[PDB]
DNA sequence: TTTTTTTTTTTT
DNA sequence: GGCTG
């Protein structure tokens, strides 16, 4: 898998959501946010479970609250279809 | 314009009568008009009605999707409403919309294919079909154009079908005159010939005999064969075509001048076609693995066969069922039936042997029932033909063939007839 | 969706008609909706019939409500509109909405029954029933669907029985004085009929005569073809209707004038209906495909068909289970089921064939049991004649039609009739 | 009251010996408890003994609990002490408590049930039971008791062995003196009869005949057709009360004057009860919608049947299953318990037909092991019967009964009798 | 775990003579328990006797520790306790913690030794083995076991062997002196006995007798029905038992007086055993059903059987084959093997009954080679008993028993005798 | 747990 | 104020 562009892609998916943050130290990269799948704790405005994480083999999604967890492609398959495109083509253009 | 496209499915009977049986779930937005969508084509399966606005506000009430999704679908259905429109814009609209995401989910489905087969094996997330079957399916995308054909008129259409009956372009003739007599003509294309013999009787001499005959008749064979080497066949091609017994070629009774001059003085005969060879291990290759041969022929060679030949079926792979996943007769029947939809595909004869029972060896009589493998494979042939073989029929240089499945014509008539076949040269003769 | 049930409680006859026998407070709310359907209760108990907006608000205003309750109720009678929807998905959610609230009050009854329970003697209360009222109470909830018709009393409704024995509108007549005597008026609209044999016996054949009689009496057939292409079908309904041959048709032996001056003297003729021949590739369509290929059918031309032909049940492909999800005895039985759903949903009269396993393929007879398929296929048919053939019949070329499942009359009055069957015109003569 | 329980299963002996066999982990809450009992069972399971504090804490260290769970555990450990009480107040009261916790238990099972059912299809769960299980789940919890009987005790039964010796349970006599030599004077109410047989041989004959033969007797009997219309079965009834055969009926010999002289003579008589037919699509109907039939039936035509009779069991919906869950075998197993629970509830003789195997087809006899669709309706019915027309029988217009399950009397004294089955009235008649 | 070895090596006699030959000092630790145990081995060393407590401390007195080790023995010794815990418990986890300690003390010198292996050879320790002793030295840790017997040691076994034969710990009389006479003392725990019935034989009267006189003789027997109800099986046993006719009891002749006398006479007799009656459906029950239904009598009844009666081999069902077959001799071999398996898992003597083969029917011999299950029932039954009922024999109230299988004494040594049959008692007495 | 094809084997 | 597989 291709990291770097799993990386850049998922920062603009997970921007739209509100409560984004940059959990970056200088040897990860991970995207906390307000999960858009289950709106995040119903009681809590200001959680966010909702967690990105590109340090390993794939970048994967992974949300606290209704255990959602999926790799960014599937998520941008789902959910931002104009941003998968180019996704898989960036990813066809360097592969 | 999606929601254009769901208002007058909700509010045009008219409309919703040609675009519905086309519509499907994966040409909208993965989100609202795909849910929305959805919740239509689920009320509509289940009453077999257009649901109005408060039967889609009550099954939106009654769906688990989540909070964001939910108020997405509220606010698209608060947003259908009627329009002044006309019939003749709204179905050219939707066609081309359909046209266009069928295109954009055939070149999505085409890159994931690529950048899957582009992976490490037992990693490569099995199920995704290889890259053979991605012409195909573009193929698929550009045959959506909401001109579905309903079928053939007896008495609307008549001039049509009688202008298909001098034709007789189907028609592929045979060689031995007994054979085009009992099936009028000689076999079709578009169809699956079928040769039953047992174990060691014949079943690839009276293909390679086959296919000799049909090259000698200006005809592309290529020959297929999943258990014998390239040169082996070849070998039965020459000493059937040569008139020059295996033995001799063995223990080199004939020269190289003789050789020569017999290939030239073929080739220089106008009356000849080309006959290609072509050898995959046992157990792999399928009718997608003969479709890309048939492709780089194409391509590569500019050979265009007519009369291609398969060794045996039940030595190929299914193209659908997973390897020893279900039972011989199933997938035999699949083989069979993929094995006839290439045919009609690429419109050429289509030869192939098959295998009996145990019982039915060295028995002076083979019955349809006697078949190895399959039951369905009988039931999804044109025309299959039983080669017997017994000591004294051995001993004469001859085999019975009876024929078992006729498509073509009345089986009862000229059931058995006995052909000469003549071992060393692996040539079939006949005694009329 | 209390709105729309009180809407059309109020805005609807027929809805008033069916639900109102199964309503009750409990089964609204606790707030506005159940004081506004005890609103509508008390006027229908005061006066036999459905009240009206103005006459809800006066009673209202005389009833005794709190402010809040007061103003619940006025904002939901302001909601109340006609709004036309389909009266059986209305009530279906009504019955479904009904269920759901049943449920959940006995559930939260039962809840109490054992919070009671565990209360002291003293302390708990009498009117509450014991713990073994539980089971009971929840049963009595699982038997509040809406079903106001209680069947036949064969002694309350005889005069209605005979007039339905006068009513032979679903017979079908078969142009063959033999299978109308067996049938006892011929075939029945929405009925599975299935013609089975062995593999190249005629079932085809007799599908296409039958299909040419119910042509010459001016039915509507719809041919189904699953392996053969539409014009080799069509040609083999011309030797039936042209009545010439199979062979002379490829022989040339029918000039084109004799052709047009048959096909034209049959359209002359105001007996004859309309045939359409419709393809498809094996394991690829099913009753919802069937169901497209009708409306499209009505749509493009004015062709309602009264027969409907199936190619064969078994090449057909399974509305749920998918193609090779399950064994045979289910997936089949599926498709059967689907099949006899389709034709009763159509009201027309369905007929397919069936294989017959290689037991029965040379045997002089063939039961029940012999089915290559399911054994479900021999439950979900209504009249499952079979055709056996042998030496001694194709030497005198007559069929033998055995009577193997007859729904409509006594399977065993005339149990084994010899046909006529003439392979050349693909036509089954009856022997006198 | 569970630290009580678990010291004195620890410190007590006879209180260990009499409640220990129905304790279960179910019964405590996920804290400390259900952990101390676990500890506790896996030593009894172990060593066959009690366990000691000593033997706990060992096992607690070697036990992979998380920190809390080992805190929890060790506490309530410490916390347990040998509480001088009386051994007649303790029975009871863990008695109560294990009861309690069950009811808890179920209704947590149902919640989760009636959670589970609505949600929408590919996303709910499977193998979970439907709302129709949720009565019969209420019916166990209520059952637990400290008081288990496995088997009979010879000298400590004997009481009731005398009592079953002496008294004999009610009876409803057939009218074949023949059955009624077979069960000892008729069936008994709450049971489940079935009468299996081969497709096509008269299942729905010897249903319409017992019907009939009931009505003449002065019971309410109820026929639910699963397949055959209302009028079909009223019309089988007919026949064999009228005394006109369904070739009469349907050709028109009898004339509306005579049926209706028939008719009312068969009203003027006394000794007639009511038949009420009612038909459900296949598939369509389950316990629950049988049980609102019969509250439909006594509310507004004022009808308790007796002799309600189900036309074929396999096509009932299972009603405690979801539809396409489970296999076959579990399916109608669940069906049958059903019916039963059914016929038990209402005290009615309930009648079915089952379908056997295709094996059992044309077979002169048949065998539990026949049964096509689940071998466990035996276990489940309280009397079985066969149909063995098979080859000869038809011709000499007889039948035979194979007695497979006989619950009543004993099925080796007169397991095949032959019947002589009428079928142009739609009657069996006694060979003597 | 240490603190309960040391108490219980100090405090307790049985434990201390099974534990101590394995107990060694490197077994509990490096700090308190190690000290502990060396005062306590070497106190049993210089005097052979357990020290007690005062001793112990004097030792620890008189010793050679520091401050820490000092206050570590000294807190230890005053935790030790006289608590009273299961031998077997005790046996057991001291053994498992020896094991375990054992596995961690070699796996930590193999790992020392390859660490020493992987140094300079100039610089090593020299008594550290060398790597080829590693494979050696883990056996020697697995090599642990309080108390081994693996199997029956000849040789070794020979004394205990010897207790076994004159003691005739295996055998269980019959009551009948004939059938103790060759069997050379009756029946064998954990072996499966048949008897064989020819034409005109009752299967269940010679069980119901065997049952009856082990009942006679202490015994608890489990009787388990297939065919017939609780209720007759134990109406065989009271006609055996009270001495009452069978056919009076179904009459009414014995009064509720006197049965209720005879029960309590029998009653007070303490040379009574109990009978369990359990019934079954037709193959609804293989032995591993049999299995749950003895966990379940010994937790709820405390009932651990000694004799297993089955009513008939042929309806059980055989748990391997899964499949059920009314008369196949897969199922029975299978049922044979499955029965002998539960007898000699659960040390009972199980009895059953079979058919002969009709050869055997018709001859009053009847021989191994004819019998319905051959090479099944005489490969898995240690004795098998043929009973002949021929009308002479039925004249005179005899059967003769004829002995074909007996792995227990010879065959031919008495094969033949006449049993005085009752068939109205349904008892077995002898005949002089 | 049944169902259906094909084969191979074996038992009666 | 972070936490998955
Ligand atoms: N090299 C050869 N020389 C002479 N005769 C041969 C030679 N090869 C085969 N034959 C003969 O041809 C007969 C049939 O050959 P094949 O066509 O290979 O039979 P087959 O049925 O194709 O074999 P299988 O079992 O299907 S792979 C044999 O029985 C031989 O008598
Ligand atoms: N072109 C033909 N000319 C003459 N007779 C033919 C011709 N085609 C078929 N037949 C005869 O038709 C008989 C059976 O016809 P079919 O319809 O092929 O039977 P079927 O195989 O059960 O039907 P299918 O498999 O759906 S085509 C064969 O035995 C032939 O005798
Ligand atoms: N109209 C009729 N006239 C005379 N005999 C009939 C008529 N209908 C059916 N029969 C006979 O009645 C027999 C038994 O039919 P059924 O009562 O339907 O048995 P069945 O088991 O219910 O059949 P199924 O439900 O399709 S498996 C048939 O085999 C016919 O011989
Ligand atoms: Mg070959
Ligand atoms: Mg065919
Ligand atoms: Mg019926």
């Amino acid at each position: 898998s291709i990291p770097w562009i799993d990386n850049e892609f998922a920062y603009r998916a997970l921007a739209h959501l509100p409560k984004f943050t940059q959990v970056n130290n200088s040897s990860t990269f991970k995207l906390r946010f307000r999960c858009p799948v289950c709106g995040d704790s119903k009681t809590d405005q200001n959680k966010a479970r909702g967690w990105y994480y590109g340090d390993n083999n794939e970048g994967n999604i992974h949300c606290y609250n209704c255990n959602y967890h999926a790799p960014i492609g599937i998520y941008l398959k789902e959910f931002e279809p104009d941003l998968y495109r180019e996704y898989i083509f960036e990813i066809r253009k360097e592969k | 314009m999606v929601e254009i496209i769901l208002s007058h499915l909700i509010f045009d009977q008219a409309y919703f009568s040609k675009v519905w049986p086309y519509m499907d779930s994966e040409y909208f937005e993965s989100g609202p008009a795909k849910n929305t969508f959805k919740l239509i084509k689920s009320h509509v399966n289940e009453y077999h009605s257009v649901p109005s606005i408060n039967a889609l506000n009550v099954a939106l009430e009654n769906s688990s999707f989540t909070e964001t999704e939910y108020s997405g679908v509220k606010t698209l259905i608060s947003k259908l409403a009627d329009s002044p429109e006309d019939h003749s814009w709204l179905v050219k609209e939707t066609e081309k919309y359909v046209q266009q995401r069928a295109m954009f989910n055939a070149t999505s489905k085409i890159i994931e294919i690529q950048t899957n087969a582009e992976l490490p094996p037992e990693k490569r997330n099995k199920k995704m079909p290889d890259v053979g079957a991605i012409p195909d399916i573009m193929r698929q995308a550009l045959s959506i154009s909401f001109d579905s054909y309903v079928g053939h008129d007896w008495m609307d259409d008549y001039e049509a079908r009688w202008l298909s009956y001098m034709n007789k372009a189907r028609k592929v003739p045979f060689k031995l005159r007994i054979l085009n007599k009992i099936t009028k003509g000689g076999a079709e294309t578009g169809t699956l010939n079928v040769l039953m013999a047992g174990v060691n009787v014949g079943k690839s001499l009276g293909l390679c005999s086959l296919a000799a005959d049909y090259l000698q008749l200006g005809h592309n064979v290529l020959y297929i064969s999943m258990e014998m080497a390239e040169e082996v066949c070849a070998k039965r091609i020459d000493a059937n075509m040569l008139d020059v017994s295996l033995d001799d070629i063995d223990d080199g009774h004939i020269s190289y001048a003789e050789y020569k001059g017999k290939m030239e003085k073929w080739r220089e005969k106008s009356t000849l076609g080309r006959l290609i060879v072509k050898q995959y291990p046992t157990g792999g290759a399928d009718a997608n693995t003969f479709r890309s041969l048939l492709n780089e022929l194409k391509l590569k060679k500019n050979f265009v066969p007519t009369i291609i030949i398969v060794d045996y079926l039940g030595i190929c792979k299914s193209c659908r069922i997973r390897v020893y996943s279900e039972n011989s007769y199933t997938t035999v029947k699949a083989i069979a039936e993929e094995l006839r939809a290439l045919a009609v595909e690429t419109e050429t004869v289509l030869w192939t042997a098959a295998q009996v029972g145990k019982q039915a060896w060295d028995s002076s009589d083979v019955n349809m029932s006697d078949i190895a493998e399959s039951a369905g494979l009988p039931a999804t042939a044109d025309f299959m033909l039983a080669v017997i073989e017994t000591e004294e029929l051995a001993a004469a240089e001859q085999q019975l063939i009876k024929q078992i499945k006729s498509r073509y014509g009345d089986k009862n008539k000229w059931n058995k007839f006995l052909m000469g076949v003549q071992k060393g040269n692996q040539k079939w003769v006949e005694i009329e």
